[PDB]
């Protein structure tokens, strides 16, 4: 099938440059143009530019001076680069493909790349268990989770049992602490009878800091 | 409304 | 550029009902408008192209109409899976532009939260910080009160809340309240209590524990 896979999220300093790679499959870059769209809290969805199948590029006028898009047809990769980033350039960046080679109706999207523009440093999270107990077990249902604390920047992916456990899972939106670091909890409800036989592990991946942690959560 | 980068949803 | 205005900002309906989204343009753009859906943590999903033309893989309940400056996206029978934001896009003029979006919320029957409390881990205490987590699980509506008391002393300012987006399956919310204090302070107190107030509760629910 048609897929667009983007490079991971990360931190970019003010006045520095941003680079994102878009690897595509299910079609050839010699047949289709690839567009770049961003989504920010201030300006919402914003079309940035496009690299056409022939090699020609168009940039939205406010970005023409600091945008450049390249590609390697053989490697099926498209390269996005934007100079002199400022704080309101903090956004999710998408690469996308249209239905036809010339049009602008975006039928296929990349997973997005959250780019944060700050002067701070990247920091991995510590992961602490939220142990199930009587204080969290009612009607045969036990609750347990993981505390993902003190990281920067967003995002952090949390899964349970390597993806095998999805129902009952709640990964709360991160909150910004006074320290300027994010913190969140991910919880899941399970049968209390499975606490003795099933292992429960939250899989934490903070891509910006390359921090991967598997945390086993047990009753205390 | 304001777009939330964390949840990819609108926060009103 | 072409300014697209989406109205209203928020939209709250009940399952099975029909709902319409409005997208108005600053000047005529013919039928050159596309619609998108954004679910939680997702990328946009093309729903309708060119005002009314349908898209493969998109449920029949999604339709569109309009020409000139007034356009309408419709869902004839809303499901819980439809909880998302909806954006319009014009491409009659360069560069292509998007509207600000409309948030679709669903109504459901009142559901009282299940309340669980988590004392800080011994692992976290090794760092010199204590986090007490109070979980309010699967409730509707969103409004809820969480009161923290440590040794009968009302806590204020030292806790943070986070609320999930609406669940696509049962349309509920979950809430976390995290009381954070130093390891020193945590060891100087005994009773930690979390008191929950919600419409679905005939009485406030208190979850608590004694340190040790
Ligand atoms: C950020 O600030 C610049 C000026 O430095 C302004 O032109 C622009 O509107 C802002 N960008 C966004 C996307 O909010």
């Amino acid at each position: 099938q048609v897929q667009l896979k983007q490079s991971g999220p990360g931190l970019v300093q003010p006045s520095q440059s941003l680079s994102i790679t878009c690897t595509v499959s299910g079609f050839s870059l010699t047949n289709y143009g690839v567009h770049w769209v961003r989504q920010s809290p201030g300006k919402g969805l914003e079309w940035l530019g496009v690299i056409w199948s022939g090699g020609n590029t168009d940039y939205n006028t406010p970005f023409t001076s600091r945008l450049s898009i390249n590609k390697d047809n053989s490697k099926s990769q498209v390269f996005f680069k934007m100079n002199s980033l400022q704080s309101n350039d903090t956004a999710i960046y998408y690469c996308a493909r249209a239905l036809t080679y010339y049009d602008y109706e975006f039928a296929y999207w990349g997973q997005g790349t959250l780019v944060t523009v700050s002067a701070a440093s990247t920091k991995g999270p510590s992961v602490f268990p939220l142990a199930p107990s009587s204080k969290s077990t009612s009607g045969g249902t036990a609750a347990l989770g993981c505390l993902v604390k003190d990281y920067f920047p967003e995002p952090v992916t949390v899964s349970w049992n390597s993806g095998a456990l999805t129902s009952g899972v709640h990964t709360f939106p991160a909150v910004l602490q006074s320290s300027g670091l994010y913190s969140l909890s991910s919880v899941v409800t399970v049968p209390s009878s499975s606490l003795g036989t099933q292992t429960y592990i939250c899989n934490v991946n903070h891509k910006p800091s390359n921090t991967k942690v598997d945390k086993r959560v047990e009753p205390k | 409304x304001q777009f939330d980068l964390s949840t990819r949803r609108l926060r009103c | 550029d072409i300014l697209l205005t989406q109205s209203p900002v928020i939209l709250s309906v009940s399952p099975g009902e029909r709902v319409s989204f409005s997208c108005r343009a600053s000047q005529s753009i013919g039928t050159n408008i596309h619609w998108y859906q954004q679910r939680t943590n997702g990328s946009p999903r093309l729903l309708i192209k060119y005002a009314s033309e349908s898209i493969s893989g998109i449920p029949s309940r999604f339709s569109g109409s309009g020409s000139g400056t007034d356009f309408t996206l419709s869902i004839n029978s809303v499901e819980s899976e439809d909880i998302a934001d909806y954006y319009c896009q014009q491409n009659n003029n360069w560069p292509t532009t998007f509207g600000a979006g409309t948030k679709l919320e669903l109504k459901r029957t009142v559901a009282a939260p299940s309340v669980f409390i988590f004392p800080p881990s011994d692992e976290q205490l090794k760092s010199g910080t204590a986090s007490v987590v109070c979980l309010l699980n699967n409730f509707y509506p969103r409004e809820a009160k969480v009161q923290w008391k440590v040794d009968n002393a009302l806590q204020s300012g030292n806790s943070q809340e986070s609320v999930t987006e609406q669940d696509s399956k049962d349309s509920t919310y979950s809430l976390s309240s995290t009381l954070t204090l130093s390891k020193a302070d945590y060891e100087k107190h005994k009773v930690y209590a979390c008191e929950v107030t919600h419409q679905g509760l005939s009485s406030p629910v208190t979850k608590s524990f004694n340190r040790g």
